[PDB]
């Protein structure tokens, strides 16, 4: 037998954060976004706790998408219903909706898991530079 | 744009004549003159709307936030508030009549509660048709068809989200538009509408201005009489 490996439970502190998505494109943004939620980076990650730190990206809509997808690749989204096939192309999302663009890309990054539905709420995508967000006091690191 | 809208209360339904020689039903609707309680403008609350409160009643009969709020507002206390999107040429505690606010012959719309039909089933709901029933054709004669879509597991094997089956009917909110308003009458606080109106003898009826055909007057009078002895 031997030693129990260590392992935080409640033992929870987690720090805001920062990012300016001003010209960084979706997926690069994505990924570090997912292990800074998921705290895979913490040098204690114990997987089954929510370690990881909170999110705020600005700027949205100033994010692009590499290559000729702002019209080739498109985000489709299904009711239940026939018929419902809602069909949209990167350049309609980088204008009607843009934070949805990087919630979604962000999200399907998480494990099919119960805490991914509560990790992801911890990313607050704002549209553009503002927010009422400046009473929690995030740090501030570049592309991240 | 600058959507217009009243209330009031439909009290029956009649016919009257016109030049043209044209006979015309009716609907009468009492409308006593209303106060906007509130008024959002664009920037400030992210959109526009003015907000109507209508059936004035005795303070007894009413809840004691709401009265708190007319006594603070400086209103009379009704027991009605609703509002409409879009309504901006009008200011705060003004009284509103429609005479004020509708042309003698234009396009109105109205959006009324219908008329509750109680738990009625498919064929008289979604107009389906009835099995035949000469040549003995079983006593389920009367249902939704059959509600198929695929046999088997690689078809479809369920029925359809928003399918078409038996249910509630009735009282729910509705709208028939382009109803001209042929005229008025100061003394009732009554109006005169066009057309046959939703809702039962009694209820409440909102009139908008059209937005089908939003301006649009085409002038109807009426047949005065010239026969005597
Ligand atoms: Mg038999």
């Amino acid at each position: 037998k031997t030693s129990m490996l260590t392992k935080e439970q409640a033992n929870k502190r987690r720090q805001w954060y920062i990012v300016d998505a001003a010209g960084l494109v979706l997926g690069k943004l994505a990924v570090k976004a997912a292990d800074l939620i998921r705290g895979k980076n913490k040098v204690d990650f114990t997987p089954n706790q929510d370690c990881g730190d909170y999110l705020i990206i600005i700027n949205s809509d100033q994010v692009v998408l590499t290559g000729n997808k702002k019209e080739n690749e498109f985000w489709y989204h299904h009711s239940q219903y026939i018929g419902g096939i809602k069909k949209v192309s990167g350049r309609d999302m980088l204008k009607k909706q843009s934070d949805k663009l990087v919630y979604n890309a962000v999200k399907g990054m998480l494990p099919d898991n119960r805490l991914s539905r509560r990790w992801i709420t911890k990313v607050h995508v704002f549209k553009g530079d503002k927010h009422n967000m400046e009473a929690q006091k995030p740090t501030t690191l570049n592309w991240s | 744009m600058e959507i217009r809208g009243i209330f009031g209360v439909k009290v029956g339904m009649s016919q009257v004549f016109t030049t043209n020689n044209e006979r015309l039903p009716i609907t009468v609707i009492y409308c006593e003159p209303n106060q906007v309680a509130g008024v959002k403008t664009e920037a400030k609350d992210k959109y526009s709307a003015t907000l109507l409160s209508f059936d004035t009643v005795e303070n007894k009969k009413l809840n004691k936030p709401q009265q708190g709020f007319f006594e603070k507002n400086n209103l009379k206390p009704t027991k009605h508030l609703q509002e409409i999107r879009n309504m901006t040429g009008f200011e705060m505690g003004q009284q509103i009549t429609p005479q004020n606010l509708f042309q003698v012959g234009e396009y109105v719309d109205v959006s009324a509660i219908s008329k509750g039909r109680g738990f009625t089933g498919a064929i008289k709901r979604w107009n389906f048709k009835i099995g035949p029933l000469g040549h003995g054709a079983g006593y389920p004669h009367r249902f939704q068809g059959s509600v198929q879509a695929g046999r088997g597991g690689a078809s479809a094997q369920r029925v359809f989200k928003g399918k078409k089956m038996s249910g509630h009917y009735g009282h729910e909110k509705v709208t028939v538009q382009n109803l001209r308003i042929v005229g008025f009458d100061e003394a009732n606080m009554l109006v005169l509408v066009s057309g046959a109106i939703a809702g039962p003898e009694g209820g409440v009826v909102l009139i908008r201005t059209a937005k089908k055909k939003p301006g649009v007057v085409k002038p109807i009078e009426l047949a005065v009489q010239t026969e005597k002895a």
